[PDB]
């Protein structure tokens, strides 16, 4: 089967910037390649077919080039609506195969996360579980680290994280971290801490509480 | 306008069967080669099957060969995908696509979702997340809602029945031990809460459950 290796997986750029995405075919495929866009919550749409031909209605800021194994897709001046995903596809031979996609993200000024910690709700403490939640909100750039501590001891087991896509309004990222314990284990310990490491500070942002303290 | 409308998706157990349909309009259906293309939860695109304009020739990747059958009824302007022996890795959004002279995909439908899972339908617990008890309050306050232990996706989550939309982040669900968990945060000026009501509204259609959880301050004891 023909493997289509698409790079980069993601790239950050400014409004107005020119960017180039590449697609490498594992064997020569002439100009038998297409490029698609996909907006959040929408189906893919054809932009380019036969390596270089623009689909009907597609703006001329989108272009494709190449023949053989190395293909390029270019956006000459990024507009707000263009910070979405793009895929290449070969139709030289069955099985038809797609590249892994590229997501374009918008650059903005660095922003430190706003960190909030939440003890288990009184309602949850009626279950067999207790969840401690930490929100790390409205930060930039996207890379961030969270560490949990219980009574000063680093805790990996029972931690699950979720990351938003880039915010359409302010171009920031947010992250939720949930530490789930049994209620019995929760009540065996006193201090619960969420520590956020981000490039905006050499020191982590630390939010903590002590159980059954007010 | 070219129109492709898929239907027939749903939640199916491994080993099960499902038949998808695609209603085509706004072009001469019988003139075009058609494919099904799927998009996995990881957002990978995978070609599933192709059928010639006249229906006489069909093509499949090895991943679905012997399990899936593409067909078409040119008189009814409909494309079909019969799925059998379904596997977890068949979980995807399935799109109907019209080809050009060659197999680029010129037009795509909106998709129909197929989920292959043995997991049992489970209603979530919904927990209000108020700030730490007796915390010193700054200029803004962040509240949350934890939606724990549901299957299948999705849930809908709003704040104040959708009237509170600014300063809201709803985090993608994470799957653990056949159950999803999601959370949402909302940030307001400290002069608005708790003086004004903030409620999390969660619906889980698959379990016919709907719950409202008002965020109340922790305490007073
Ligand atoms: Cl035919």
């Amino acid at each position: 089967d023909i493997q289509m290796t698409q790079s980069p997986a993601s790239q950050s750029a400014s409004l107005g910037e020119s960017v180039t995405i590449t697609c490498l075919a594992s064997q020569t495929i002439g100009t038998w390649l297409a490029w698609y866009q996909q907006k959040p919550g929408k189906s893919p749409q054809l932009l380019i077919y036969a390596a270089t031909s623009l689909a009907d209605g597609v703006p001329s800021r989108f272009s494709g080039s190449g023949s053989g194994t190395k293909f390029s897709f270019k956006i000459s001046s990024l507009q707000a609506e263009d910070f979405v995903s793009y895929y290449c596809q070969q139709f030289y031979s069955t099985p038809f195969t797609f590249g892994g996609g590229t997501k374009l993200e918008i650059k903005r000024a660095d922003a430190a996360p706003t960190v909030s910690i939440f003890p288990p709700s009184s309602e949850q403490l009626t279950s067999g579980g207790a969840s401690v939640v930490c929100f790390l909100n409205n930060f930039y750039p996207k890379d961030i680290n969270v560490k949990w501590k219980i009574d000063g001891s680093e805790r990996q087991n029972g931690v699950l994280n979720s990351w938003t896509d880039q915010d359409s309004k302010d171009s920031t990222y947010s992250m939720s971290s949930t530490l789930t314990l049994t209620k019995d284990e929760y009540e065996r310990h006193n201090s619960y801490t969420c520590e956020a490491t981000h490039k905006t500070s050499t020191s982590p942002i630390v939010k903590s509480f002590n159980r059954n303290e007010c | 306008e070219v129109q492709l409308v898929e239907s027939g998706g749903g939640l199916v157990k491994p080993g099960g069967s499902l038949k998808l349909s695609c209603a085509a309009s706004g072009f001469t259906f019988s003139s075009y080669d058609m494919s099904w293309v799927r998009q996995t939860p990881e957002k990978r695109l995978e070609w599933v099957a192709m059928i010639s304009s006249g229906g006489s020739y069909s093509y499949y990747p090895d991943s679905v060969k012997g399990r899936f059958t593409i067909s078409r009824d040119n008189a009814k302007n409909t494309l079909y995908l019969q799925m059998s022996s379904l596997r977890s890795e068949d979980t995807a959004m399935y799109y109907c696509a019209r080809q050009g002279d060659y197999a680029w995909f010129a037009y795509w439908g909106q998709g129909t979702l197929v989920t292959v899972s043995a997991a049992s339908t489970t209603a979530p617990s919904v927990y209000p997340l108020a700030p730490v008890c007796g915390d010193t309050t700054g200029s803004s306050v962040t509240l949350g809602c934890l939606v724990k232990g549901y299957f299948p996706e999705p849930v809908t989550l709003t704040w104040n029945s959708g009237s509170l939309s600014s300063g809201v982040h709803t985090f993608p669900a994470v799957l653990q031990s056949d159950l999803y968990t999601l959370s949402s945060s909302v940030t307001t000026v400290s002069s608005t809460w708790p003086s004004e009501s903030i409620t999390c509204n969660v619906a889980h259609p698959a379990s016919s459950t709907k719950v409202d959880k008002k965020i109340q301050p922790r305490g007073p004891t």
